[PDB]
């Protein structure tokens, strides 16, 4: 569960 | 009211003396978390997360025994509205800018080593694998909520280019090999600055934590750092097998997609136009 | 000394951080070097270093312990603990600072510092009831009398003849203390290894410090440390929270008690600390 692009 | 202000008993209890007005609260997705100077206390905003928060707990006790060559955050006190508190990993992440020194990249991209040996050890572990997340199929069940949810936003040519970068994940074996932090990008790995070289600190926010496949974590690092300290840390590893290589590259190829899917879900139009870019 | 013999590994497991810039902390078997995140045990002996390994695993099941506090996590891998021995091993080092008595003398400051003690203390107690922490710690059998006989042969020739005679009576009733081992026991719990962070409000605790004695045995050697620390009303304090204030363990304490200092000055003995030796005979020459 990557957020803002990771 | 005000989120300090409405949890006043608490925090008088947790954090005796402390003024709850010079506090911060980090407005979290499941947790609203507030920032004491050694410490911080996790509340669950739904009803759900308050059941889960048990779990939670368990789970960072897990971490917090592990061989990782750095700090977790430790559960201190747990308790009830449920709460937990954890120990505040000190440090502050690296920018990309440090990583132009190479003694610098070659002694950061050593101590990601040790992280990431040290994750995939404990994946062979039972007391691990008995406490953590280990879903199956996660990937299809992304693929299936992209397609639902996102496809609609889409241009024509962005779902065909979505669709091939789903059909990609099918051809993923599920590895449940490692523990897998899930989202370890840069603001996540704290470090100890000006005493000589970066010292690896430890590591935050686990929200995301399961046995999985660790190409999911190096292509967070490749994603927050770049091809070159990827590589750096690939070949340091022993993980530069063209194997890994499709793997961290079919992973990478969804992030965008994945910041569009929970920006999406939590109605950040900011992070859903930034990650629908090229895709409309 | 210590850290100019030592410079080259140093600078492998700190880069760029200048040797002299760290302090030592003296041990039996580790010289512990301090830097400002972390701390190096580095092996006094080839003995010495065939029990890293052991301390690897013991710190390391130390870290997974409920205690409401921090502990020193080794920073080495796992696979550390199989070798035969270790030339060093790295530990994360627990920030805050030890707290001084006079701070006990506010009442709500007391109330808050003895419920923490005793959340350590009780976490303390619950894992030595546990199998696995029990298998993984040492638990030697007749310590006292055993310690009785260490302080005699190591110490009392640094004695006067009077000090020698207030050893005696300190350690006469030890042989009939009942030989507990149910908690996990520090061994060494003085005001220096307990560090607190008293910045935003009231004194937190932190985290713990010098395991190094830790073994299975009786709580009654922590709280006597605690007692010689910071004295009777406070002790009592911590007794009544923690539900200790039974005839029983006040009484192992009180025996205890009056022998801590030749805990410390034996312990000073053995790892070349001539001050804390100074300080733990005092009254004794």
């Amino acid at each position: 569960k990557a957020s803002s692009x990771a | 009211m005000g989120i300090l202000q409405a949890n006043r008993v608490l925090l008088s209890r947790l954090l005796p003396g402390v003024e709850p007005e010079g506090l911060t609260v980090r407005h979290g997705q499941f947790h609203q978390v507030v920032i004491a100077s050694d410490r911080v206390v996790c509340l669950p905003r739904t009803a759900a997360a308050a059941a889960r928060l048990p779990r939670r707990a368990a789970v960072m006790r897990v971490l917090a025994g592990l061989d990782l060559g750095c700090r977790t955050p430790r559960p201190l006190c747990e308790g009830s509205l449920p709460f937990l508190v954890l120990s505040r990993v000190p440090g502050a992440p690296l920018e990309a800018d440090a990583l132009e020194d190479s003694k610098v990249a070659e002694v950061v991209a050593a101590q990601y080593v040790t992280l990431l040996s040290g994750l995939a050890s404990a994946g062979a572990d039972e007391k691990v694998r008995a406490a953590l997340p280990a879903p199956q199929g996660r990937w299809r069940q992304f693929a299936a909520d992209v397609r639902a949810e996102l496809f609609p936003l889409m241009s024509d040519g962005g779902c065909r280019q979505a669709e091939r970068e789903l059909a990609a994940l099918d051809s993923l074996p599920d590895i449940t090999e490692a523990v897998v932090h899930g989202n370890l990008g840069a603001e996540n790995v704290l470090w100890v600055r000006d005493d000589g070289l970066p010292r690896l600190s430890g590591v935050i926010d686990w929200d995301e934590v399961s046995i999985g496949d660790p190409a999911e974590d190096l292509a967070a690092i490749g994603a927050g750092y770049g091809k070159d300290f990827l590589d750096q840390v690939l070949t340091l590893g022993g993980w530069s097998d063209r194997r890994m290589a499709t793997r961290i590259a079919t992973i990478r190829a969804t992030f965008a997609l994945q910041q569009a899917l929970s920006a999406c879900r939590d109605g950040d139009e900011e992070e859903l136009a930034d990650g629908l870019t090229g895709y409309r």
